């Protein structure tokens, strides 16, 4: 492996950043946001296709022009700051419509689209700042508890979440074993122990607080650190509907939220780490 | 320099008037702000490295959208 | 105005199910969302310090939050919950414009003394959850009731009440 990450200007043409993409607009998502990494001080932004540039803190600093040919309009913007963020800001409501539904493609390139002229571009990087890319797997173990007149059921079973984060990778010789873990301490109180952002998650119907068992979050040198939690937890149920008992189906939904937005991370796959409902012996209830 | 709040820094004046006539207009308007403060100075951006001033003296806050979800001056 | 106006805290709530209602000990247990909105421009700050737009406090309440950050903020209460509410999603986040919003939702149990169940099953009972400010209206006041989201919810079955 090739390692990457901070110690302690020739040929800037060969390695131009510049990718594109297509988006879908409808519902909500009307106003879109997108992020981009840091620069060099000689990067200059091309926005191609209102839309609009800022810094990460929202101050002003480009608009378009509308250049008629290849419709829609073109921005463009330079600067030198060194260490800093950008944002374009795309709006595509500026009155109200029936609308539903719009598709449109951008034009990105962080010093020079005009040396690539759009194309396929395979040796372009993406410079959005993509949300990150967490796996989760759960299993469950048992149904413990069905309080069917408080509508709650209690459920134990087994989490994995899974991301990748080169920011968290390390030199492995500095504390000498390979893997770093964080044992019986949450995301959250990990991301508070070191100030990094991490994938906090929650149940979104627990009532009391559930018995997190083994629970540890170990982190390996390239930066694929995972959480795992067999947990305990007694979600609450307003979907049961008990008119047609002792005949009735029922829908055990347990929710794992990730207590952070979709621009930071996303669950991105399921994993099948272990079969999703164990067989247990005995009928069981349920 | 900015301390507390969310404030972003011959003959001096207040033309506060210029406010609302740009906020009036649909908000180049970086350009035309800049046009209005040199007819009537440097701002801030970030902190360590505040945009320095040049002045020679030979004889005797901004605007911004800081939000990121809807662009409103 | 030159009168330091107390500050305008909109409030909604929600109740998503009355879990529990424990009626030889007169209390209900109800599960809802929380949300308070209120502007402070002495707790704006500027973007580009942090990076970050919103300045998010988790899983901490009002008053705990103003103890971490020394500035006034309005700390509720229910007013009538017997133990500890469940709390969850809590978070209370800030905009660099100033407008801070906290939201939160409770699982708690009510204390209701109003119940008189002398006409059992044949009663009307009155759910009161009232949520009380810890700060004098000098400082803080309910100015408008937000209607986030319905009220009462909506679920599936035919529900004891
Ligand atoms: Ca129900
Ligand atoms: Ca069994």
């Amino acid at each position: 492996t090739y390692t990457t990450g901070s110690f302690q200007s020739l040929e800037i043409k060969p390695e131009a950043h510049v990718q594109e993409l297509e988006i879908r607009l409808d519902k909500d998502t009307r106003y879109l946001t997108q992020h981009t990494r840091n620069l060099q001080p000689g990067d200059t932004f091309h926005a191609l296709v209102r839309l609009r540039l800022t810094d990460s803190g929202g101050k002003p600093l480009a608009f378009g022009l509308i250049d008629q040919p290849g419709e829609s309009v073109e921005l463009n913007y330079t600067c030198d700051q060194d260490i800093c963020e950008l944002v374009v800001h795309v709006d595509g409501t500026d009155g109200q419509k029936d609308s539903g539904e719009a598709v449109y493609r951008l034009l990105v390139g962080i010093n020079a689209p005009n040396l690539r002229e759009s194309g396929q571009t395979p040796v372009g990087s993406s410079v959005f700042l993509e949300s990150d890319l967490v796996t989760v797997g759960l299993a469950v173990d048992q149904i413990v508890g069905v309080d069917q007149r408080s509508e709650n059921f209690s459920v134990v079973g087994t989490l994995k979440l899974s991301w990748h984060d080169p920011k968290l990778g390390f030199s492995p010789d500095q504390c000498g074993c390979t893997v770093k873990s964080f044992e019986d301490a949450s995301i959250r109180a990990v991301a508070g122990e070191i100030n990094l952002p991490l994938p906090s998650f929650s149940f979104y119907n627990q009532q009391g607080n559930r018995w997190s068992q083994n629970q540890v979050i170990f982190v390996t040198p390239d930066g694929r650190a995972s959480y795992f939690e067999r947990f305990t937890v007694t979600l609450q149920a307003p979907d049961f509907d008990f008119l047609a008992y002792p005949f009735d189906r029922q829908k055990f939904s347990i929710k794992v939220d990730l207590a952070v937005p979709t621009n930071m991370f996303i669950f991105n796959e399921i994993e099948r780490f272990q079969q999703v409902v164990g067989d247990q012996l005995g009928e069981e209830e349920w | 320099q900015n301390t507390g709040g969310n404030l972003d820094p011959a003959e001096e004046i207040d033309p506060a008037v210029s406010l609302g006539q740009v906020l009036e207009k649909a908000l180049d308007l970086i350009s035309e702000l800049t046009a209005v403060a040199d007819r009537i100075w440097d701002d801030d951006g970030g902190k360590g490295y505040s945009a320095s001033l040049e002045f020679t003296i030979p004889r005797d806050s901004t605007i911004t959208n800081q939000r990121l979800d809807k662009f409103q001056p």
